RNA sequence: AUCUGGUUGAUCCUGCCAGUAGUCAUAUGCUUGUCUCAAAGAUUAAGCCAUGCAUGUCUAAGUAUAAGCAAAUACAGUGAAACUGCGAAUGGCUCAUUAAAUCAGUUAUCGUUUAUUUGAUAGUUACAUGGUAUAACUGUGGUAAUUCUAGA
RNA sequence: AUUCAUAAUAACUUUUCGAAUCGCAUGGCCGCUGGCGAUGGUUCAUUCAAAUUUCUGCCCUAUCAACUUUCGAUGGUAGGAUAGUGGCCUACCAUGGUUUCAACGGGUAACGGGGAAUAAGGGUUCGAUUCCGGAGAGGGAGCCUGAGAAACGGCUACCACAUCCAAGGAAGGCAGCAGGCGCGCAAAUUACCCAAUCCUAAUUCAGGGAGGUAGUGACAAUAAAUAACGAUACAGGUUGUAUUGGAAUGAGUACAAUGUAAAUACCUUAACGAGGAACAAUUGGAGGGCAAGUCUGGUGAGCAGCC
């Protein structure tokens, strides 16, 4: 190629975004902003695909331009911005909003949040640094750069951010007990508690988590979104809690529930 | 271009052809449940030996191996819903020994004629065929169509025909139209 | 016989000003119903101008006696006709098709303008003297 | 999964052959009623090509005195041409070359560039400057000829 | 883990950037002050990316046993060039580097991988071709514009072909779609459309042979018609063999609606539509391997994978 690549062909975009085979050659392609393509979720696929309330890729754009739909309190109109985990979506008419999270299954689940809590968003602290004249700023996941942390601040701490006006107002330390929340890998969307960390120099640091369940698994550093203190989430979990089931588990509930 | 589509071969090839002892057992078979083709008995066989493959697989596995408990017990279940294997076999070991005629009576076919309404195979499938049996409130007419244990209290003709309490049909009418001009003569 | 028309699934969108459903027919005795017959049976149901129902999609079941669609009513007259495509607009005869040229014709008269420069008032002129 | 036939007048071996079944493996012959689904100038010649088409683009929001159309004395609706900005480096086709090369899994940049998107970020040096300027346009022309273009 | 991030001092530059721009609205205080947006701009971070790079892995050949160093082969110091590391190139200096654990040379009717066929197990054979990566646009070389190209639906030259002409000159690249010639055992229409999937632009609106629809199509795959049932006569224990009677239906055709961007077809349906039901199923065989003729007429070229 001689330069960048327009275009995504079917098949080979993310599997989580559950596309059908056979309706079309493509795939809507992610723009480039605040999330990674392969983890993203662009908002054609949320409107169209999800909520249904849209029957064509035309009839999305019809809803956009009338400026209906804000991402993070800001207007957007690009039919392939790439909203991503933490987000917050608000649709003004029918009054409702949504917290883009995971569901155990490792797919982006439809879930409803109170006109309360969609003041804020966590972040995940990527690096603290000094920029030109010796002012300290910080980066989350979301891309963004806010000036003047509190000292106490490191990399891999938990931040939570005012939508409005977009300042810290709270933040939770890295440490064993705390809830975390895994959004990477095999075990993408389970939640549970820090029992330990390895230390690995040069390499990839390893920690330990045990669920509510006491089974316990082991996930790179890279995965792990700390989102509060013991028993004590930041924000409202998404339905069944992040607990795992066996295959055996969930065909004894349906049956025993929906097969009454 | 768009994603290929699938599909798959559903029948098997004696591997000997001329086996004499095996000629006469065939012809027993399409005559007794009356059947167009060798091919219609192959299809049968084709499924029963992929069904022996996968039991005789989970065999090697211990009792209490989870995958053993799932699949197997999937595989049961879904031959008892058919019929084909009685509630009382109701183990793996059985379904080793399962054979054709298992699954030749289930067809829509043959249980058109142990009902009644039909009186052979040969005009069983006749009407199937004719559009004139219904199952629930569907017409099928495709002979092979395997009969679940809940659909045998409702076949039952068709309410669009004769025999379901529709209009004659187009001889039945021709006739009785110069009939009665004739009679007007 | 009766038709009995019933509406399943009813979703109210007010992004684009109406309620969206499926709708399901029987119709026993007959081939089965032209659509401008049930865009005026949901227009008395759903107390609305016939000219906001818009209807579309239908198959009928093997053996007959049933069809299925899905249908739509728009909040106003004004609003179906922004948001509907026109060619299901031109079905109702709320609007006029139009009468463009062939499709290999447009493309023809392009590549012998791009062949000119200027608006060609000149040219013209200097041929006409030749 | 575990076949059958062929070497003395009469047998048993070695050995190979013939037969049998499959092929998202091609071709070809005879024959052909219904529903669903669907590959298709790779193999020989990365050989040669008539004709048509396949890349352009405007919003309330860069530049309007068309001698365009349609009806607030600087202008104000709609809008051809042309200047400006962006795109044409994606897509589509083919398999000639190429044997530690390409490629696969796994690493590194404390060894470097990055239009665009997103978030931060410049008190420090006239009530509005000039053509060292020109297109579309008006008007005078050249050549058998092209998406040729000269002087004013 | 740093001569990191960042800050300070003395200077340097041929002097980088630090808004002479556009829409809508018309408020506050007694000619001053004010709102919501658009487009630009320096540096840092982020996103879409690029370049280089570590480890291990490839088909046949010894009728290829020694190979590289002039003309960079292996290494050291300094410089040049590059976005940047490095014999990448130059000057000087040293004499190194690979190999029977197969180097070097030759062959491939060789693009790599996910994969495909063949099911006891182990294997054998194949992968031009729907996804990922590389390369090329008749053959070699060079370069402009740009963030990005050594671009070919951009340019310049040479080599090989080849078009028009007033003979002075001018113009070229289907291994894009459709189509033609040639080749061969071997492969479709110079059709309709942006309605869907998506992409590009100053953009809801324009454009897209990308893509979709129909035509051709026994490559391969799924379901499945060509007849069912009585009477009579005869024979047999309810089953065979021949004159005779009512019923049933789609193949096909067609009003209509549905389908579709508009259509064709499928699904549904008024009317019509079977008695030699001529509305008539073929392709290979009958010594053995290998199912099935001591039948009957002719003859003394034919048959046969094998006997």
């Amino acid at each position: 190629a001689r330069g960048p690549k327009k275009h995504l062909k079917r098949l080979a975009a993310p599997h989580h975004w559950l596309l059908d085979k056979l309706s079309g050659c493509y795939a809507p392609r992610p723009s480039a902003g605040p999330h990674k393509l392969r983890e993203s979720l662009p908002l054609i696929v949320f409107l169209r695909n999800r909520l249904k309330y849209a029957l064509n890729g035309r009839e999305v754009k019809a809803i956009l331009m009338q400026r209906h739909v804000k991402v993070d309190g800001k207007v957007r109109t690009d039919t392939t911005y790439p909203a991503g985990f933490m987000d917050v979506i608000t649709l003004d008419a029918t009054n409702e909003n949504f917290r883009l999270v995971y569901d155990v299954k490792g797919r982006f689940a439809v879930h409803r949040i109170t006109d309360e809590e969609a003041s804020y968003k966590l972040g995940k602290v990527k690096k603290v640094q000094l920029g030109k004249k010796g002012v300290p700023y910080v980066v989350t996941h979301d891309g963004r750069t806010i000036r003047y942390p509190d000292p106490n601040i490191k990399v891999n701490d938990t931040v939570k951010i005012d939508l409005a006006s977009g300042k810290i107002t709270d933040f939770i330390k890295f440490d064993a007990g705390k809830l975390v929340y895994v959004t990477g890998g095999r075990n993408l969307g389970r939640i549970g508690t820090i029992v330990h960390k390895e230390r690995h120099d040069g390499g990839f640091d390893l920690v330990h988590i045990k669920d509510s369940l006491d089974n316990t698994f082991v996930t790179r550093l890279n995965n792990v979104f700390v989102i509060g203190e013991q028993g004590k989430p930041y924000i409202s979990l998404p339905k069944g809690k992040g607990i795992k089931l066996s295959i055996a588990e969930e065909r004894d509930r349906r049956r025993a529930q929906q097969g009454l | 271009p768009r994603a290929p589509r699938t599909y798959s071969k559903t029948y098997s090839t004696p591997k000997r052809p001329y086996e004499s002892s095996r000629l006469d057992a065939e012809l027993k078979l399409a005559g007794e449940f009356g059947l167009k083709n060798k091919k219609e008995i192959y299809r049968i066989s084709f499924q029963l030996s992929k069904i022996r493959r996968a039991a005789r697989d989970l065999l090697t596995r211990d009792e209490k191996d989870p995958k053993r408990l799932f699949e197997g017990n999937a595989l049961i279940r879904r031959l008892v819903r058919v019929g084909v294997l009685s509630e009382d076999k109701k183990k793996l070991d059985y379904v080793l020994a399962l054979k054709v005629e298992d699954f030749l009576e289930r067809r829509l076919q043959t249980q058109v004629y142990k009902l009644g309404l039909a009186k052979s195979v040969h005009h069983a499938r006749v009407l199937i065929t004719q559009r004139h049996i219904a199952v629930g409130k569907q017409i099928v007419n495709i002979p092979s169509f395997m009969v679940r244990l809940d659909s045998e209290k409702h076949i039952d003709f068709a309410p669009t025909s004769p025999f379901g309490g529709a209009r004659p049909g187009r001889v039945a009418r021709r006739n009785a139209a110069r009939k009665a001009e004739a009679s007007g003569e | 016989d009766a038709v009995t028309i019933r509406t399943r699934k009813v979703i109210s969108n007010p992004l684009l000003a109406r309620k969206q459903f499926v709708v399901d027919v029987l119709h026993p005795n007959r081939a089965n119903v032209s659509k401008d017959e049930l865009r005026e049976k949901l227009a008395e149901v759903y107390k609305a101008e016939k000219d906001a129902v818009s209807v579309f999609g239908f198959r009928t079941q093997f053996g007959g006696g049933k069809s299925v669609g899905f249908g739509l009513v728009y909040n106003s007259v004004a609003e179906a006709k922004k948001f509907e495509p026109t060619y299901r607009l031109v079905r109702y005869g709320l609007a006029e098709k139009v009468e463009k040229a062939s499709r290999q014709q447009r493309k023809q008269k392009k590549n012998r303008d791009k062949k000119i420069f200027g608006t060609g008032k000149r040219l013209a002129k200097k041929v006409a003297r030749r």
